[PDB]
């Protein structure tokens, strides 16, 4: 349940959903927010696995 | 339907999507 | 046109299938007794390669243009060197720079010239009886060349110039490519003995050269050697009896291989990483032998087919011209507010009628404004000096920005600034444009300050005297045509909006389509995006709600903006793909389990 | 002259140095930056190969571009130091150990 609920946090981005990021904004200026989201989700996965 | 005994049945009745396969 | 040829027996293109054919060295490094897994462009195993013929037999002779995608596996087979050269380029118009490679008796020439080719170029050779040699008869491949930014000539040599017939005693393979401007080539020769369709086995191709040319290539051709003799009629249109010739043409794809470097550093075997489940398990294990058991491989996913779009029925246009210099704007201190809604808008009006010099957005890419659906767009009207046009920005300072009109940091919208010098260049000067020079404290974002009292700089309470330390922050401008460009007025409009709050009808010119059910398809509901299957549910939405949500805080159910029904959303299909194998040693048949 | 069209093919010259052997030395073999003790090797490359890798995308050999020779690459020494003390209370002698 916690691993699922981690999928709705911004981690610093302007929104917590990737589709909105890729639809509202141009990818060369969206790669940074995508990187933020990827870092957050990687941290969550590592915690759960350990 | 199965071959479980009585006490096994009592024990059986007393215990209660992004890629999360089981 | 130019000279042509007759008696061309048109036939459907013969087809044949390669067998582990056309694998070249990916790069320059050296490895010994490893199993590397490279990722480059390769000819797929057991692909479909198009046969071509030029052998007269009868009346067969063909060498037409072929498209040139990202690589071609040209694998000719010859006995008397009937196929000699090549042509590259974009349209062969003698106007776009093009490449050429001829195998002449002098050299294997490489040229980069705007050559003007005819519709039937070739290489001509004749069997003169006085001297039984093979000289060129008509080297009119091209008209001339104007500009040539690259030329090269190789070493001289002398071809054997055979005029005989027989089975193709040798074999030739080439893989032409084109990356990052550079032009490459690969080759390998083997005197294989056969008479017919390409043989079995596996062999590797070695690099030859790397041309540093910068042309763009789309479509290519091929030279042939016409074996003209006395028995021919004796003309460029009908006098020719070429003889045996055969060559195939393959196409590359972004595949993924697993090559097996042997002890010497050569390549002895290769396995395609996506042909069949056993090969996938070999690729995953990084080995050529698979032990008995069950393994894991890539996942299974259903691919969407159709895309649907829904939008509310709105026809009224969005009034923009009456906001863009209708009659007059207001001063900086008292800016102008306007709310626009319930209309279909567009951005092209901000790109065609007047290309405003200052046009920079925030949060939203300027070219993407069609699709995302807006909510209660806000507009601002005011004119400032050209010196401080940068003052209007999310996170800047300045007198007017910090004292007259301040943007929030999370502002989501575009800003437009464009000079109107003729409208605001009075010889006497228009002086209704003011500013707030001083204020005791800063203001709030999107908050007005209409106070125009006598500001008290220090002590001596003013009480309407405007004495020392009592100044008037509202001061006029000096807009005259004689003023400098930096001080010239700019007209600035701020386009502010917010999104994803409630059902709005302000967004752009997209068009609707029919609605489908019970299929894994894409969708777009008032700017929403995703993928799933749309069924009909039994939820009872209260007659003010729009969305539905799960415990994971995502979209579960939506509402059709036109039919007012209630639809459902469900992911298409997940699941891994296991593979059951008895062992590569034992057999080579597998069973696949979708989980 | 121009720039940024058909990536540079007309370009300036490059310098050269000597070739030392059997000593730790930073090297630059046609752009291959590294560090180690170059020594004569016996691996047989192919006429068109320059680099050399073994199991983990690491350099193991390099072709001497001028003489078309093969030179190995062995990294320099490692190893932390260890101090064997019999106790400050007892004496003040040590015996270091290079690992
Ligand atoms: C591709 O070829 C066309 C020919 O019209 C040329 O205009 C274009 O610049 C080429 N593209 C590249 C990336 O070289
Ligand atoms: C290459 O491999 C073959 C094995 O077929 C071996 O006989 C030969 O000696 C090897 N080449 C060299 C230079 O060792
Ligand atoms: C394959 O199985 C047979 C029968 O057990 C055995 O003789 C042979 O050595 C096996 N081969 C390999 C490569 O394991
Ligand atoms: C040092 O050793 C002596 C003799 O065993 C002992 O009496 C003393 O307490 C020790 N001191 C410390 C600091 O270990």
């Amino acid at each position: 349940n916690t691993l699922v609920k981690q999928l709705s946090s911004n981690f610093g981005a302007i929104s917590s959903v990737l589709n909105d990021i890729l639809s509202r904004l141009d990818p060369p200026e969206a790669e940074v927010q995508i990187d933020r989201l990827i870092t957050g989700r990687l941290q969550s996965l590592q915690t759960y696995v350990t | 339907p199965s071959k479980r005994s009585f006490i096994e049945d009592l024990l059986f009745n007393k215990v209660t999507f992004n890629g999360l396969t089981v | 046109q130019c000279v042509n040829l007759t008696t061309r027996t048109q036939l459907p293109p013969a087809y044949t299938n390669s067998f582990t054919r056309g694998v070249y060295y990916p790069d320059k490094v050296f490895r010994s007794s490893v199993l590397h897994s490279t990722q480059d462009l390769f000819l797929p195993f057991f692909s479909n390669v198009t046969w071509f013929h030029a052998i007269h037999v009868t009346k067969r002779f063909d060498n037409p243009v072929l498209p040139f995608n990202d690589g071609v596996y040209f694998a000719s087979t010859e006995k008397s060197n009937i196929i000699r050269g090549w042509i590259f380029g974009t349209t062969l118009d003698s106007k776009t720079q093009s490449l050429l490679i001829v195998n002449n008796a002098t050299n294997v020439v490489i040229k980069v010239c705007e050559f003007q080719f005819c519709n039937d170029p070739f290489l001509g050779v004749y069997y003169h009886k006085n001297n039984k040699s093979w000289m060129e008869s008509e080297f009119r491949v091209y008209s001339s060349a104007n500009n040539c930014t690259f030329e090269y000539v190789s070493q001289p040599f002398l071809m054997d110039l055979e005029g005989k017939q027989g089975n193709f005693k040798n074999l030739r393979e080439f893989v032409f490519k084109n990356i990052d401007g550079y032009f490459k080539i690969y080759s390998k020769h083997t005197p294989i003995n056969l008479v017919r369709d390409l043989p079995q086995g596996f062999s590797a191709l070695e690099p030859l050269v790397d041309l540093p040319i910068g042309i763009n290539i789309t479509r290519f051709q091929t030279l042939l050697a016409l074996h003209r003799s006395y028995l021919t009629p004796g003309d460029s249109s009908s006098g020719w009896t070429a003889g045996a010739a055969a060559y195939y043409v393959g196409y590359l794809q972004p595949r993924t291989f697993l090559l097996k470097y042997n002890e010497n550093g050569t390549i002895t075997d290769a396995v395609d990483c996506a042909l069949d489940p056993l090969s996938e398990t070999k690729c995953t294990l990084k080995s050529f032998t698979v032990e008995k058991g069950i393994y894991q491989t890539s996942n299974f996913r259903v691919q969407p087919t159709e895309s649907i779009v829904r939008f509310p029925n709105i026809t009224n246009l969005c009034p923009f011209g009456e906001v863009f210099n209708a009659t007059r704007f207001a001063s900086v201190y008292a800016w102008n507010r306007k709310r626009i809604s319930n209309c279909v808008a567009d951005y092209s009006v901000l790109y065609n009628s007047a290309s405003f010099s200052t046009f920079k957005c925030y949060g939203v890419s300027p070219t993407k404004l069609n699709d995302l659906c807006f909510t209660n767009v806000y507009a601002d009207s005011f004119v400032i000096r050209g010196d401080e046009v940068r003052q209007i920005a999310p996170g800047q300072t300045g007198k007017i920005a910090d004292y007259n009109y301040k943007l929030p940091d999370d502002f989501t919208g575009c800003v437009i600034a464009w000079n109107s010098n003729n409208l605001d260049s009075k010889v006497g000067g228009n002086y209704n444009y003011l500013y707030r020079l001083f204020r005791k404290s800063n203001l709030k974002p999107f908050e007005r300050d209409i106070s125009t009292e006598i500001y008290q700089a220090g002590s001596t309470p003013c009480n309407g005297v405007e004495g020392f330390n009592c100044y008037f922050p509202l001061q006029s401008y000096g807009f005259q045509p004689t003023n400098g460009v930096g001080y010239q007025p700019y007209r600035v409009v701020v386009l502010s909006f917010e999104l994803l709050h409630a059902p709005a009808t302000v967004c752009g010119p997209k068009k609707s389509t029919n609605l489908v059910k019970n299929k894994c398809v894409n969708f777009n509901f008032n700017g929403l995006t995703g993928t799933g299957v749309l069924t009909e549910s039994n939820k009872k939405f209260l007659p003010f709600q729009q969305f539905g949500r799960d415990i994971a805080d995502t979209t579960d159910a939506v509402r059709d903006p036109q039919t007012l029904e209630i639809l459902d959303i469900t992911p298409c299909s997940f699941g891994g793909v296991s593979v059951i194998t008895p062992g590569t040693n034992t057999s080579n048949q597998v069973a696949v389990l979708y989980q």
